[PDB]
């Protein structure tokens, strides 16, 4: 049933994501020996804008490594673009852990495997709970102040059809929009590619969603969890 | 609000073409009710020359000035003349903020920084908010020329009335 | 680095408010002018040369105008063929007559209705309702085929053998326009509309309301009532059915004032009505405040 | 799965029931009100203060 | 997964209906709520059609559905497949348009035809089951197209200019048909749809590059042909070394000016639901691959 993947990353990157489920990225770099490198959603949270500044004072607390640093240097030399340079692998759940670690990923299967969120990042455009749901990567870049930070979110909907989806996100992020507008016209010579990007991976039931704490090194965090879930990887479609 | 600054660009884009400069109002419970208010749908507005003329038709004359002829087959002109007469007329645009609020603090929750001669408050049970125009054959305008607003609602009826510039521009362009 | 002309804009704000009325003193609103504004960059000049005042007031006189010299145009007629038909009313509305009654009084009540009538004339007034249909792009076209189509032979055999059947005619159900006006308590009522139609065994005219009712003013010795029909015939009734006819000459208007002053404005497209002519419009748009706005 | 299919043989009503016996209320009997602004939530006052 | 879907009827099934039925097996039908029990009302787009209210409502809500196969029935009972995507199914054409192979295929509300006595199928009670359009993709995306194009034009004209406009775009012929778009009333929808695609066209005019700016007038003085005559011909109403050039900006522009056009496509282009092996030769059937 599913299909199983298996990857190798240093030790520096693995401590907070070593919590069995979580779910992976790979990011590209210029540098020729490091030519890729993967990295977990929790480490994006530490450059999201979205997350507030205990839990962003926590993430810097905990991926201190010499190698994560460098991840994150290569991260933020990123002019204004992080999805030609991010690629989604998938939700993963083994580690062995060491001077370099080894740890499985499923691509596509539905075989605990929940998949875990950080509070910061989730979000839902509706409060009713419809019983089949779907979520989403999304990431949203942000135009109004000197530079662009992004943002980071993982949403669940009811929506299945693509332009309903576009549609509401619109009606939602029309601040963004008119940064986006903002930012074209008052640095001409700069030209920013989208508002935002929606990636496909979900499939759940809406009675399995949990929200529960996490713990490592005894520091605490805050998370909400997907717990019988199903992952299908999909294209980066690019939104305006 | 948007639409003042909206209007204000646009006319901007249109003057170096027709020569419109741009006026801004804003209307209150002394002018319409608010059952009518909630459900405006179009403003319209002309200018008139100081003799008594129109902005479509030819300024010289045209032969909608003759007598009316009262016969049987074209009453006034049917359709050349409705053409005519719906050329005239000019649309603008219009935003309307049903629930009450009063103005310099509304502006001041907007990004206006609004400080009038004096700070006087205004009370408005709903607000429309409306830019219309008035045209300068060149760059000497005259005080005598009349304004139309004109409001239409989706069954056909509509209310108008008529302002002097002189009044408008009493003393904004006095100053200048 | 630039900012965008919104920003600015929003910075610099608004600094002046003024109120004014409009020419009759009916509706007050306020303007606002922003400082930003590119019109006070143009550097603009202004005057008002009072000749230009005078022609102004004097042409705004000419544009109400309009419709109080129709009106004055209706009472000449009326006046004229009184004295063309020497006295002398015939019957035209259906409704019984008694012999034994003092008709100088209803005579007398009839002149205090002309008299109140016209003290109380309005734009309001029925001749403007009649007008309103005929000013515009159907009317034309439907008097055109009207006349076309009343001036025709009668068919041959031939044609009504074979082919198309019968072409539909013009209906009995006509719609007017109407004043009435009540003399026993002076007061008047303008802006009536009512239906008519000719009785089957007396030419005489029959009026009922749009609810299909059989009015019933026509007997009532204190009341006078104005008609006009939609080709712009006249008839004035006094009590009893005796009727007055004139056609209202509106030719002492020019076509361009009388346009302007009123017409049946014909709408254009917007959110919600159909881009297929005539369907029915779904539920008014109607943005409103004793709601939640939608987003 | 097994169908099942039903005939009636009477021309009458061929079953009686009566509401024999209680046991205890499901519903506390209370007199809170309906939160009426739950099931019209859609409606607000004209002016906000 | 419920990869099953029972529907029951409420009404009594007489032979003659079943047997119609019957005669439908393997054809699509959609299904709002993908529970696995569902009620006879929501089989069908009869419980939201509503001709006084725009095309353009029902197209979303349409959009929106879920899509199943069917299978044959018993007494009472009316079975509904979900397909999987990948997997291999047959499905029977539900509308008079031609299907041809290799071509992909696109869900659209139904359309009005020549002789407007379409059939009806299953009228129980008030109650009535009407079936989706499966449609090929020139022809879906020819009339969202002109729809799109009917909002856009018919904004702030008269109903007199707008007559004519609206008997040339209503009227579309597909290989060798002809439809009518039933009910094109401008809805809250399409302003969104409108405002976004003004947006996006801004935009794409704005970060164009200055060779994409001048390029057919440099042709257009260099070459001559039916293709560019027609163009001059568009354009003619409206109608040396370039003193930069910058291969990397060019690239950068050129991909937000692709992210722009991908951004306008999506307004028109309807997701595919299959793609067609090669078909029956009575044009009634196909098999395909199903795609979600």
């Amino acid at each position: 049933q599913a299909l199983t993947a298996r990857f190798f990353v240093p030790e520096g990157l693995v401590e907070f994501e070593a919590q069995p489920g979580a779910l992976l990225i790979r990011m590209e770099t210029g540098c020729d020996s490091p030519r890729h490198l993967y990295i977990s959603l929790y480490l994006l949270g530490i450059r999201a804008s979205n997350v507030s500044a205990s839990t962003r004072c926590l993430l810097e607390s905990v991926y201190t490594a010499s190698a994560a640093r460098a991840a994150l240097q290569w991260l933020d030399l990123g002019p204004h673009l992080l999805h030609r340079r991010l690629e989604t692998l998938g939700c993963v759940k083994t580690v062995s852990l060491g001077i370099t670690s080894l740890l499985t990923c499923v691509m596509r299967g539905y075989l605990v495997f929940a998949l875990m969120i950080p509070k910061d990042m989730y979000l839902t455009w509706e409060e009713t709970r419809g019983r089949l749901q779907y979520v989403y990567l999304i990431i949203v870049y942000d135009y109004d102040g000197p530079e662009t930070r992004p943002g980071i979110y993982v949403l669940t909907s009811s929506i299945a059809h693509w332009q309903t989806l576009v549609d509401v996100a619109r009606g939602k992020f029309a601040r963004e929009r008119c940064s986006f507008v903002n930012r074209r016209i008052t640095r001409p010579r700069q030209i920013p590619l989208c508002t935002g990007v929606i990636q496909k991976l979900g499939w759940c039931l809406a009675d399995d969603i949990h929200t529960s704490f996490l713990v490592h090194k005894e520091l605490k965090l805050s998370v909400v969890r997907l717990d019988n879930f199903s992952v299908e990887l999909g294209d980066f479609r690019e939104f305006v | 609000m948007e639409t003042h600054l909206y209007s204000d660009l646009a006319f901007e884009a249109r003057f170096a073409d027709d020569e419109q400069l741009p006026l801004h109002l804003v209307l209150d419970q002394e002018v319409l009710s608010n059952e009518e208010a909630e459900t405006l749908r179009y403003v319209y507005y002309r200018n008139v020359d100081s003799a008594g003329r129109s902005t479509g038709r030819a300024p010289g004359g045209d032969e909608d000035d003759a007598p009316a002829s009262d016969d049987a087959e074209d009453a006034v002109g049917g359709d050349r003349a409705f053409d005519r007469e719906r050329r005239t007329w000019q649309r603008a645009c219009f935003r309307v903020l049903p629930r009450p609020l009063e103005l310099l603090d509304y502006l001041r929750q907007s990004g206006l920084t609004v400080t009038l001669e004096k700070e006087q408050r205004v009370r408005m049970f709903y607000a429309v908010f409306t830019t219309l125009g008035l045209r300068c054959p060149d760059n000497r305008l005259s005080g005598a020329q009349t304004l139309h607003l004109r409001l239409v609602w989706p069954d056909g009826s509509y209310r108008d009335w008529e302002f002097l510039a002189r009044d408008l521009l009493r003393e904004e362009m006095e100053a200048n | 680095d630039e900012v965008a002309r919104t920003d600015e804009w929003k910075g610099a704000g608004v600094s002046r408010l003024r109120e004014v009325w409009d020419v009759q003193h009916r509706v007050r609103l306020r303007v606002l002018w922003y400082v930003n504004s590119f019109w006070r960059s143009r550097e603009l000049s202004y005057d008002d040369h009072e000749v230009e005042l005078y022609r102004a007031l004097d042409a705004y006189r000419a544009r109400i105008a309009v419709e109080y010299v129709l009106i004055r145009a209706v009472r000449d007629e009326i006046y004229a063929v009184l004295r063309r038909d020497g006295g002398a009313l015939p019957q035209r509305f259906a409704c019984h007559v008694s012999r034994n009654m003092s008709w100088r009084v209803v005579w007398e009540l009839c002149r205090h209705a002309l008299a109140l009538w016209m003290d109380w004339a309005d734009v309001r007034s029925c001749i403007i309702k009649a007008l309103t249909p005929r000013l515009s792009r159907g009317a034309a076209a439907a008097a055109q085929r009207a006349r076309r189509q009343r001036e025709r032979s009668a068919p041959k055999p031939q044609e009504l053998l074979f082919g198309p059947r019968n072409e539909s005619g013009p209906p009995a159900e006509q719609t007017w326009y109407a004043d009435v006006v009540r003399c026993v308590r002076a007061q008047v009522d303008l802006g009536v509309e009512v239906r008519a139609a000719r009785c089957p065994r007396t030419g005489l005219w029959i009026v009922r309301d749009r609810r299909g009712r059989l009015r019933r003013w026509l007997s009532q010795p204190e009341v006078c009532v104005l008609y006009v029909t939609p080709d712009l015939d006249f008839y004035w009734v006094l009590p009893g059915g005796f009727a007055v006819s004139s056609r209202v000459t509106l030719h002492g208007l020019a076509q361009r004032a009388l346009r302007d002053r009123f017409q049946n404005f014909e709408a254009v497209l917007a959110r919600g009505m159909h881009v297929e002519a005539g369907r029915q419009e779904p539920e008014t748009p109607r943005v409103s405040g004793r709601r939640l706005p939608f987003d | 799965t097994q169908n099942i299919n039903t005939v009636d043989m009477g021309l009458g009503y061929t079953s009686n029931t009566c509401v024999a016996y209680v046991n205890r209320v499901r519903t506390d009997m209370g007199v809170r009100v309906q939160d009426l602004f739950r099931v019209f939530p859609m409606n607000v006052y004209r002016h906000d203060e | 997964m419920e990869a099953n879907i029972f529907c029951t009827f409420d009404h009594k099934l007489s032979i003659a209906d079943v047997g119609k039925l019957t005669k439908l097996v393997a054809a699509v039908v959609p299904i709002p709520q993908r529970l696995h029990l569902i009620k006879h009302y929501q089989l069908g787009l009869h419980q939201f059609v509503d001709h006084t209210r725009g095309y353009v409502r029902l197209r979303g809500l349409l959009r929106n559905m879920t899509l199943t196969l069917m299978r044959r029935v018993e007494g009472n009972q009316i079975l509904l497949h979900v397909p999987t995507h990948g997997l291999l199914y047959t499905v029977l054409n539900t509308g008079p348009v031609t299907w041809e192979k290799g071509d992909a295929l696109c869900v659209l509300p139904p359309l009005f035809h020549g002789p407007l006595a379409r059939e009806n199928l299953l009228t129980l009670g008030q109650w009535e089951l009407v079936l989706p359009w499966i449609v090929p993709m020139p022809l879906a995306l020819e009339i969202n197209q002109r729809l799109l194009i009917m909002g856009l034009f018919s904004l702030d004209r008269s109903y007199e200019e707008v007559k004519a406009a609206v008997q040339q775009l209503q009227t579309i012929t597909f290989r060798d048909a002809t439809f009518t778009i039933p009910d094109p009333v401008i809805d809250q929808h399409l302003l969104i749809d409108m405002k976004t695609a003004c947006l996006s066209m801004s935009m794409v005019a704005n970060l164009a590059s200055e060779l994409t700016m001048t390029y057919v007038r440099k042709l257009a003085l260099e070459d001559s042909s039916m293709l560019l005559v027609k163009c001059q011909e568009l354009l003619m109403r409206l109608d040396a070394r370039p003193q930069h050039v910058s291969p990397d900006d060019e690239i950068a522009r050129l991909s937000a000016l692709f992210v722009m056009l991908r951004q306008l496509d999506d307004l028109i282009r309807e997701q595919v639901v299959f793609t067609v092996c090669d078909v029956s030769p009575d044009n009634k059937s196909a098999t395909c691959i199903f795609k979600g």
